[PDB]
DNA sequence: GATTCTACGTACATCACACATTGTC
DNA sequence: CGACAATGTGTGATGTACGTAGAAT
């Protein structure tokens, strides 16, 4: 109940590899890890931002602006298009 | 078309392990749903790299190893992988991550009530 | 050791609606 | 400013999609 689903995870992962390729089982364990680590990682960082913005609810932009401010700058335009529901 | 890939109510969860956590968007389950399918992308890849460096078409945890400690913006994995600001966010994060709440708690305790008290059927309302 | 395959068994998605939340006045 | 109005999200019970656990290839 501490990290993601490893059957989605492991089929991300799949996604990015060709068929002739093998995963580690403990390379999927280490993986699923690292992603619900980021979660939380992210997820601290739209909380500071929103503490220092006298907010409670966490919304999009507050993740999207965390995520930049970690360095990860080449994910949020196309997750800006993703936002437009 | 919007019937995502992982589960958003695992996103939830592992978000509301933060204490500093009191409402979530709808919005924000649905982006990290794709965000972390990215990061997966990305640090697969940069993995891969490594196999393909060791000629073997099996990704095993120290290829992962490899491509986080090449990498900065992956620095926070440091501590989870055998191996001015921003660093001391992470080490912040690092603190954060001990301080972890999956137990099942009660914020608005008032909508719980409603909840105990709504009409159901078959469980929803 | 790592993939497919089948059958369990779990946890995801879903609901309505009183007030917390927001930013605008 | 801090109140108005409008937009929006927390909360439990349950069927049932879906992830999990093992052998077999």
């Amino acid at each position: 109940d501490r990290f993601l689903p490893i059957a989605n995870v492991s089929r991300i992962m799949k996604k990015a590899l060709p068929a002739n390729a093998k995963i580690s089982k403990d390379a999927k364990e280490t993986m699923q890890e690292c992603v619900s680590e980021f979660i939380s990682f992210v997820t601290g960082e739209a909380s500071d931002k929103c503490q220092k913005e006298k907010r409670k609810t966490i919304n999009g932009d507050d993740l999207l602006w965390a995520m930049t401010t970690l360095g990860f700058e080449d994910y949020v335009e196309p997750l800006k298009v993703y936002l437009q529901r | 078309f919007k019937n995502h890939s992982l589960p958003l109510a695992r996103i939830k969860k592992i978000m509301k392990a933060d204490e500093d956590v009191r409402m979530i968007s709808a919005e924000a389950p649905v982006v990290f749903a794709r965000a972390c399918e990215m990061f997966i992308l990305e640090l697969t890849l940069r993995s891969w790299n490594h196999t393909e460096e060791n000629k073997r078409r099996t990704l095993q945890k120290n290829d992962i190893a490899a491509a986080v400690t090449r990498t900065d913006i992956f620095d926070f994995l440091v501590d989870i992988v055998p191996r001015m600001d921003r660093e001391a966010r992470v080490l912040r994060y690092r603190e954060k991550r001990k301080t972890r709440k999956f137990e099942k708690t009660i914020r608005y305790a008032s909508r719980k009530a409603y909840a105990e008290i709504r009409p159901r059927v078959n469980g929803r309302f």
